[PDB]
RNA sequence: AGGUGGUGCAUGGCUGUCGUCAGCUCGUGCCGUAAGGUGUUGGGUUAAGUCCCGCAACGAGCGCAACCCUCGUGUUUAGUUGC
RNA sequence: GUUAUCCGGAAUGAUUGGGCGUAAAGCGUCUGUAGGUGGCUUUUUAAGUCCGCCGUCAAAUCCCAGGGCUCAACCCUGGACAG
């Protein structure tokens, strides 16, 4: 059967929103469009500028808070050694482009990068990791178990990892999943970080879903 | 070293008799002695040699520092075992015996972890801040955990000597100690096979008096051996 | 009497959690595991075929200590591992001769597997079939003749081999049993 | 470049369905040469593998229930544009 | 390399070395002729059996020990277990 994105299930209980703004119903469509444009930009830039310098760049999430004056972007990021160490620091170099995109009329932009302490207590980062290893034609067993290890030494109470597609390039697709510790998906009180990710292989697409249970 | 035994005291406490001749195991035919009124009468000159060797190895094993369990699950033998184990300062099983206590250690020990958390809970007085269902439930946990883990709750690690009452009913203890490489010092009535224990003492089943006699002899051996291991380490 | 919380947290710190402590301790046991057989057994449920792997595995030091074990799991690796443990707790010792061979000629019977072992001259190597040969090789027996008669099943033949080399009586012990000096039986 | 051209039997995502049916399993141990079993069965009781007794099994996990929204009763507080 | 022939592996015709309750296999049940095996003790005989000695079982081949063709294959000398 189908479950609900455990993100969406708890909204306004144990999980905040990402875009924190408000708009009158007409402007709502426009504003949403703007958020999409800058999320697009900021993902593209970081992808191209970090994967040229050969590193694993966690982009954990993008929080956007619109105020009448200044629109502020907070990047939750796992390893900003790639973004900070380059000479044109990501702050300014992105500030210029992201402010090219939305508008500068009545709105100026502020970029603030946040270091998420434990990178492997976040699903999104971890799934980018497995995506890297499976893009390397490492067997999925090894990748799964490495992820499990890194994470359970990274302080996690429970985790469930699913990988679906043509596995090892074999002709008939399948679904392989591992549950570890304790992961209630039905308990609304439980803090649950979910993430979905997609990979492009020689053999076509591969999906990864990850559940992380941080406690109540 | 010597111990306290004579034909007269073993005649007193009523060790020499055992169950009816319809019920017997002929596997015990070598060391039995007579048969009276369809009630078997077991050899006491074997009983004294086995009880002597048993108290001797019990003394050596107490003196070297090894740890002791005692078992019987009966109604009378349970009231006798709590006091035998308190008098020798040892580990006991009186109430219902759980399968896997010895053989499966890991889960038994996690069961002990949570029983310890329960013992801290109940004395802390934090069971008064709960709904009535929560206190009744935590009290189920307590009742059970006390029944099964009551006498072993001190012990950490695998017990290397086990002492047993009436191996007929005690089958799982015998199996588990046969499996793990542990010696059994056990009471035999006319119905039980002398395979299942390392040192099997011919004894009585029905009598509280035989239980008390042989168990007090043995707990006295464990007590003097307890003086010798209080000295040697 | 010290407090209950600190001493029970001492037995809690002395028995380590299985989620915070990773495992490879095995090569410190001084043993080597050899996978004899990997099979896919099946339980069937209303959904479909529920697939497992059965692994038959023997362990030895190649020094005169050997054992067999059998395990079952969803993955190859895990069953291998279980097999390893089950073997380690089942283990025994093969009587050897100065030249690394058997005391004498012996048969064995387990299920429909029958096994024939006989001693060899040094330099003949181990000649036998899969189960028997891996068992004997892992025991460290250098020169041995063997043939499994009766059935072919790997597992049973392993167990039969163990039954064989377990009943083997070394000369010192038959001297002691019979109550007769070694040199008298030598002749 | 572009393709709403082929292939959902090459796939991801997403959904329906059996069915909001009460099931599905795992770890350690024990029984069986083994596939497997037991736990999960027996006596009760539930809307429920819900829960309690007994039992070579002891525990856990995902399910159920609960934690969420809305409608029912009261109290404190806030009074415009509503009273 | 392929095909043919034979032994092997085959304990798959089994003396060494298998089976016959349900897998192939116990005559429907008895009576009994040939045939095969047959209790204990003492003596006899010596047909089997056992040990020693002799005759022979041709040479070539196989086995062991040397010798000869540069080596080997091949040839030559001497000798013998089996049975
Ligand atoms: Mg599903
Ligand atoms: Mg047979
Ligand atoms: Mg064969
Ligand atoms: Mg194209
Ligand atoms: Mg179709
Ligand atoms: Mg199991
Ligand atoms: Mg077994
Ligand atoms: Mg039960
Ligand atoms: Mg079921
Ligand atoms: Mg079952
Ligand atoms: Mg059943
Ligand atoms: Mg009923
Ligand atoms: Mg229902
Ligand atoms: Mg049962
Ligand atoms: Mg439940
Ligand atoms: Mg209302
Ligand atoms: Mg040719
Ligand atoms: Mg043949
Ligand atoms: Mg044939
Ligand atoms: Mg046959
Ligand atoms: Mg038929
Ligand atoms: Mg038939
Ligand atoms: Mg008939
Ligand atoms: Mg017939
Ligand atoms: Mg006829
Ligand atoms: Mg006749
Ligand atoms: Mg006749
Ligand atoms: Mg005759
Ligand atoms: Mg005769
Ligand atoms: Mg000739
Ligand atoms: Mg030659
Ligand atoms: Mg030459
Ligand atoms: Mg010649
Ligand atoms: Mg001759």
């Amino acid at each position: 059967g189908q479950k609900i994105n455990p993100l969406g299930f708890r909204l306004g209980t144990t999980q905040s929103h990402y875009s924190l703004w408000f708009s009158q119903p007409k402007n709502y469509a426009e504003g949403l469009q703007e958020d999409q444009k800058i999320r697009d930009c900021i993902k593209n830039y970081v992808q191209k500028n970090t994967k040229t310098s050969s590193g694993v760049e966690g982009i954990a999430r993008i929080e956007i808070q619109k105020r009448i004056d200044l629109i502020q972007v907070i990047i939750h990021m796992g390893f900003p050694k790639l973004l900070i160490e380059n000479r044109p620091q990501g702050v300014e170099d992105l500030k210029i482009n992201v402010q090219k995109e939305l508008n500068c009329v009545n709105r100026k932009l502020n970029i603030a990068i946040t270091r998420i302490a434990k990178p492997y207590g976040d699903p999104n980062i971890l799934a980018e990791f497995i995506a890297g290893q499976l893009k390397s034609r490492v067997s999925f067993r090894k990748a799964m178990k490495k992820a499990i290890e890194l994470t359970e030494q990274a302080d996690t109470k429970g985790i469930q990892i699913q990988i679906a597609g043509r596995i090892d390039g074999k002709e008939i697709a399948r679904i392989e999943w591992i549950r570890e510790g304790r992961v209630p998906l039905q308990t609304i009180r439980a803090k649950i970080d979910y993430c979905a990710y997609t990979v492009r292989t020689i053999y076509g697409v591969l999906g990864i879903k990850i559940w992380i249970f941080m406690g109540e | 070293r010597y111990w306290n035994i004579n034909l007269e005291e073993m005649m007193e406490a009523g060790v020499h008799f055992g169950h009816g001749t319809r019920k017997w195991n002929p596997r015990m035919s070598p060391y039995i002695s007579a048969k009276c009124k369809g009630i078997h009468i077991i050899n006491l000159t074997r009983t004294a040699r086995f009880l002597s060797e048993a108290c001797d190895l019990v003394f050596d094993a107490s003196s070297r520092g090894k740890q002791f369990l005692i078992v019987g699950t009966k109604n009378k033998a349970a009231d006798s075992v709590a006091r035998a184990a308190i008098r020798a300062r040892c580990h006991y099983v009186n109430k219902k015996w759980l399968g896997g206590m010895l053989t499966n250690w890991s889960t038994t020990e996690t069961r002990l972890h949570k029983f310890r958390d329960l013992r801290m809970e109940q004395t802390a007085g934090r069971l008064a801040r709960l709904p009535k269902r929560d206190a009744a439930v935590v009290k189920r946990q307590l009742s059970h955990l006390q029944t099964y883990l009551g006498g072993i709750k001190y012990m950490t690690g695998l017990p290397d000597i086990v002492i047993i009452v009436d191996q007929q009913e005690e089958y799982t203890a015998l199996r588990e100690c046969i499996t793990l490489g542990i010696p059994t010092i056990c009471l035999i009535d006319t119905n039980c096979n002398p395979d299942l224990a390392d040192i099997s003492i011919p004894a009585n089943d029905d009598a509280i008096a035989s239980i008390r006699l042989i168990l007090t002899k043995l707990v006295f051996a464990i007590c003097e051996g307890r003086s010798s291991y209080i000295r040697n380490p | 009497l010290g407090n209950d919380v600190y001493a029970m947290d001492s037995k809690i710190k002395k028995a380590t959690g299985f989620g915070s402590k990773s495992k490879k301790e095995k090569i410190r046991d001084g043993f080597e595991e050899n996978v004899v057989q990997v099979r896919r057994v099946t339980k069937v449920v209303k959904g479909g075929k529920h697939m497992r792997f059965r692994a038959i595995v023997v362990v030895g030091d190649k020094k005169g200590q050997v054992g067999v074990g059998v395990g079952k799991a969803k993955e190859v690796v895990s069953a291998v591992q279980k097999a390893a443990v089950d073997a380690r707790r089942n283990i025994i010792t093969v009587p050897m001769t100065k030249y690394l061979t058997f005391p004498h000629r012996n048969e064995a019977d387990y299920g429909a597997a029958r096994v024939m072992l006989r001693p060899a001259a040094p330099g003949t190597g181990v000649i036998a079939g899969g189960a028997v040969r891996t068992v004997l090789e892992m025991a460290g027996v250098e020169n041995a003749l063997g043939k499994q008669l009766g059935s072919n099943n790997a597992l049973n033949n392993a167990r039969a081999t163990i039954v064989a080399v377990q009943t083997m009586r070394q000369f010192s012990d038959v001297a002691r049993d019979r109550g007769i000096p070694m040199e008298e039986l030598w002749k």
